[PDB]
DNA sequence: CCACTGTTACATTGTAACGGCA
DNA sequence: TGCCGTTACAATGTAACAGTGG
């Protein structure tokens, strides 16, 4: 019975792995857009936090 | 869940070890009881004669 | 060397360049990365080295040097 | 309905597709006479920057036989546009030599799986064989 | 948390609008009464300039 | 060295055929 | 049925690598 749960853990691990690449790629993309938009665009214009 | 499964595996290992010990004890008892049955047979025979 | 990974990823995660980071400084306040940004940084470090870092060990990387200290 | 449809985007897609087809020589309009077809094409050309009127233009002068092709092209465009946001949902295109593709498609048709599923199963079996040996 | 979340967007939009309006002015507003005195000063400046 | 060629691994867009669902 | 996602292609364009001979 427990070996099935081990396999389910492996499935969850691969799902975590996938989410992790998604997040790291998103941050890599974000970096440059922050860097450019810091020319007063992000101060209040783009960041419509509403 | 990963830590829980690893710990359950360790618990499983421990119970498997102790049941191996019980299996060895059972084998020793089997030898002793073979001897006991031989003794009973002997006694029976002796009685008869 | 292999540290080129960390000293690269850090910048790629914080917007600073390779030489901007100083070993004496701290990510939490001296780099501008907030809680979310530091979580993202540590998780990118985890991804890069194909390894795992629990919460307890992960919380001791607030300083620049630690990022390599646990690695090497 | 899985992907929400956006008018100012799909209408631009349709306009670009129709302009491409016209430039390619496809008869966009249902008018056999060249004058009416040219007039409708000019209306479309000057109709740029308009969803609410390109839709009407399509309803009124569009060639009957291109409706299905345009609909399926827009379907594919929508799906690709929505899937191209995340890495895991993107699709990777490769070229396979004809014998290899023939064998792979034979296997896929035999087992009822898709190319992706068939290759995934085969790789998993290869890994399992490695573990068996190792 | 859900009640505060529901309240949030209204408050955030209000804050952004108020900040824009006040920054457009040299003054920063801090009270409804203060807005009223700003209106009074606006009326005074208007009745003068006219 | 250098240029030109052959090849692989993609991307990009379009299309026909299935199959699900109102 | 008609729309809508989905697959498996076809055709063409590019970057990158490996060869070949001048
Ligand atoms: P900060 O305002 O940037 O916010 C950070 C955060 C609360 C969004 C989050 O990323 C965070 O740092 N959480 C701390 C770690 C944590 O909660 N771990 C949970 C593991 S199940």
């Amino acid at each position: 019975e427990m070996e099935n749960v081990q396999k389910k853990l492996r499935k969850l691990e691969r799902d975590y792995y996938q989410i992790r690449e998604q997040v790291v790629s998103a941050k890599a993309g974000w970096c440059a857009v922050m860097r450019m938009v810091k020319d007063n665009g992000v101060e209040r214009r783009l960041h419509r936090r509403e | 869940s990963h830590k829980q499964l690893a710990t359950e595996q360790y618990r499983h290992v421990e119970m498997a070890r102790e049941l191996a010990e019980q299996s060895g004890a059972s084998s020793d008892l089997e030898t002793d009881h073979q001897a006991a049955s031989d003794h009973l047979n002997l006694v029976q025979t002796a009685m008869r004669q | 060397t292999i540290e080129e990974r960390v000293k690269k990823i850090i910048g790629e995660q914080l917007g600073v360049k390779q030489e901007e980071v100083t070993n004496n400084a701290s990510f939490v306040e001296d780099l501008g990365a907030d809680s979310l940004d530091t979580v993202e940084l540590v998780m990118a470090l985890e991804e890069e080295f194909d390894t795992e870092i629990p919460d307890e060990e992960a919380e001791k990387i607030t300083t620049v040097q630690a990022a390599i200290d646990y690695i090497n | 309905m899985k992907y929400q449809q956006l008018e100012n985007l799909e209408c631009g897609w349709k306009w670009a597709y129709l302009i491409r087809k016209h430039q390619e020589g496809e008869p966009i309009t249902k008018y056999i006479e060249n004058s009416a077809a040219h007039a409708a094409v000019d209306k479309l050309i000057k109709l740029e920057s308009e969803p609410v009127r390109v839709l009407e233009w399509i309803e009124q002068h569009m060639n009957p036989d291109l409706f299905n092709r345009m609909k399926q092209t827009i379907r594919a465009r929508r799906k690709r546009h929505f899937n191209a946001e995340h890495q895991h949902t993107r699709k990777k295109s490769i070229d396979l030599d004809f014998p290899v593709w023939h064998r792979l498609s034979a296997l896929s048709q035999r087992r009822g799986n898709t190319l992706s599923e068939t290759i995934v199963q085969l790789i998993e079996d290869a890994e399992r064989k490695e573990k068996y040996a190792n | 948390i859900q009640s505060l979340t529901a309240r949030a967007p209204v408050w955030l939009a209000a804050q952004d609008t108020l900040n824009q309006l006040c920054e457009q002015s040299g003054e920063t507003l801090a009270s409804s009464n203060d807005v009223t005195e700003y209106m009074q000063q606006l009326l005074e400046r208007e009745r003068e300039a006219t």
